């Protein structure tokens, strides 16, 4: 549905 | 329910081309990722490459020892995975496996883009790449030697204590294998199907 | 990249830990696969702590630093196979890679004396085959000697009595220049030599 | 079906259970055993008088006496849960072979969960299409063995096979096709669910 | 090293014909006996028949429920086995396996013609026999899932809003049409997308109390 | 494999007697 390579990058920001 | 069928293997000469296929059924193929993995005879597994899903633009990633020669595609209508291999060499020989790729990403400790793990596996297809062709063996008493392709069946007297060793791929591209009171008071059989060579020797 | 030990042997019911080392393991998890000859690979462990259903609970994994370990609680006879670790080739990369390969050799039957036999080239061929049989475990070091100075060798395979057997070949030209060749077969610190002459 | 066999046999983890195969031809011919997991090729386990193929764990063993053939699993494990079959000649001296009915060997290695039953009445959108169907939800349970029964008021069907779920539990559904006026000709329909002997009931009404 | 590949399965109407192929490799295929075994879905294994080797005149033995309809033949130069299927009935539906047949006969306690055991098995090919044709589903809601009924053939995929979701396996009810439900457990304090490619049908039904 | 399997098993039954 969405770009896995773009989801995992954005979820890395939410932690920080 | 998961089932995977590799197909399209066989003999091919160096510099030739071949198109492998992996049909799938029993899950959601249109969104699942698929990965090709190969294993040379008697060596380790090697990641050939995968194809992603719809959210990623159906993008494909290849191995460094693979880039430029192989191509990976897919067809959601027929649920088949494809691996076209061009300008093939003798190093690229081995079983090619198609594996359903899982996506893992630890929200906390994981580092992007996560990892890829290979859940389900097909039992593969053989692709032999050698510049040799069909050739009958030669039987020597003690010995089959210099034949291609596999296999050769060896029996005795048309089987207690009989052992037949696996064949070795010599550097010339051919194959070779092997298989006190009753020594004088008492016939090996060698059959090669690709050459129709039936030779017996006492 | 992903470095392993090539061969690790374990006794029956013992615990063996297969390791995997790589720079990408410092940021990425590792997946482990069991590969038997003539069978498809099987996912054993992956991620932080995931065992696929259908796997005996003795298989488990660990991760710390540039190291990932596969621990087997009570190794069985059914666990002799090839184990490969898989992760990313680089930290933050889209490419996967496998390890070198750890051959787990589970010992479950007594050591056997390798029966070595060497055959001279038949006169019908002139117009060397060193066979090794009845041995265990499947591991023999085959060295070839000419006169006194030090080749195709096969992988050991099962036999009729669950022991293994191996063969080694030597190519030459029409032999008559030397006086004797030897077939050094080493098995568990034991050396067996067979010598033929023209 | 000359070989008679137990349909379902249960075993606790790491205990010994013997699967029995019976047939009149077993008094003259040996029996061979096979492991069949869902979605995998059968595996020959045991054959002949005492022959175990290599690569098989030594905990499998066979026995025979009269018209009875027995496979013995010593200390059953999680991977030992599958379908086991026997095979031999159909008759004495016959050139034909035949398998048995089969044994579902369930290994008890998971925490036992009671079923969660839910009965769905026919949607009004379905009744207007001159059709009606009662759906019986049976989710979150272990092991995968449920007995589904349908009662009209108090007097006694398309049922699934319990399949795995997202939490390694089992789930299964059952369906009842009725005419739109039979749904209204009774005061209640029920879905009996027997699991581990304990019976659960849910009931809906127009 | 032994490898067996079944292929040639598919769909066929009752009374139709089909040919199944089992390519073998690893052993000596010329002498090895080969057996076909079928498995109806949700049922047990069933012996279809075997073919012998050269010393037996290549004789074939068939099951009585199959005699006169199927035929077993082998091509040793291709290492392939064949199971010809004529007058195929709805009871022939199932996975068919090809297995390497070994011969056993104890000298001291055996009885002719001995026993037969199936060493190496293939992973099988699916054969479905039915008189029904392509039909789209009729999705009906489930007041607090979606009832996907009267749909054929397999498969269908059910999503939700483009946790607590479970799609059951489908039941082949007596009319030859499949039926399943996809229930979702949500809290009592708080649209299913159904696709069927064989009929090219997409349904987006909303569930409301 | 030169012999008929169905004939061998019939005669080994006779040698037993």
């Amino acid at each position: 549905l969405w770009n896995w390579f773009d989801i995992t990058k954005w979820l890395w920001y939410i932690k920080k | 329910e998961v089932r995977l069928r590799e197909s399209g293997g066989g003999l091919v000469k160096p510099g030739g081309s071949l198109r492998l296929s992996c049909s799938a059924s029993g899950f959601d193929f249109d969104n699942a990722w698929m990965t090709w993995v190969r294993q040379p005879p008697g060596k380790g597994l090697e990641w050939v490459g995968r194809i992603t899903g719809p959210g990623e633009g159906w993008s494909v990633d290849y191995a460094e020892s693979v880039k430029g020669r192989f191509t990976i595609s897919r067809d959601n209508t027929k649920n088949t995975l494809y691996l076209e291999m061009n300008n093939v060499r003798t190093e690229d020989t081995g079983y090619y496996f198609c594996a359903r790729t899982g996506k893992y990403y630890d929200f906390w400790f994981g580092y992007p883009p996560g990892e890829e793990y290979f859940q389900d596996w097909g039992q593969g297809t053989l692709v032999i790449v050698s510049s040799a062709s069909t050739k009958g063996p030669s039987v020597f008493p003690l010995l089959v030697k210099d034949y291609f392709p596999e296999p050769v069946t060896v029996s005795w007297n048309s089987t207690s204590g009989v052992h037949t060793f696996p064949a070795v791929l010599q550097s010339s591209g051919l194959y070779s294998l092997s298989s006190s009171s009753s020594l004088g008071t008492q016939i090996c059989n060698v059959n090669h199907k690709p050459s129709n060579t039936k030779v017996d020797k006492k | 990249e992903l470095t392993q030990d090539p061969a690790v042997s374990v006794a029956l019911k013992q615990t063996v830990t297969i390791t995997c080392r790589g720079d990408s393991l410092r940021s990425h998890y590792a997946s482990w696969y069991q590969k038997k000859p003539g069978q498809a690979p099987v996912l054993l462990f992956y991620g932080k702590n995931n065992r696929p259903s259908g796997i005996p609970d003795r298989f488990s994994g660990s991760a710390s630093g540039n190291r990932a370990s596969l621990t087997i609680t009570g190794a069985q006879a059914e666990d002799e196979a090839d184990y490969y670790c898989s992760s990313r080739d680089k930290s933050g990369s889209r490419l996967s890679v496998f390890g070198g390969g750890t051959k787990l050799t589970v010992l479950s039957q007594p050591k056997a004396a390798p029966s070595v036999t060497l055959f001279p080239p038949s006169s019908e061929e002139l117009q060397l085959v060193c066979l090794i049989s009845d041995f265990y475990p499947g591991a023999v070091t085959v060295a070839w000697k000419a006169d006194s100075s030090p080749v195709e060798t096969t992988t050991p395979s099962k036999q009729s009595n669950n022991k293994y057997a191996a063969s080694s070949y030597l190519s030459l030209t029409p032999w008559k220049s030397h006086r004797s060749y030897s077939c050094q077969v080493t098995h568990e610190g034991s050396t067996v030599e067979k010598t033929v002459a023209p």
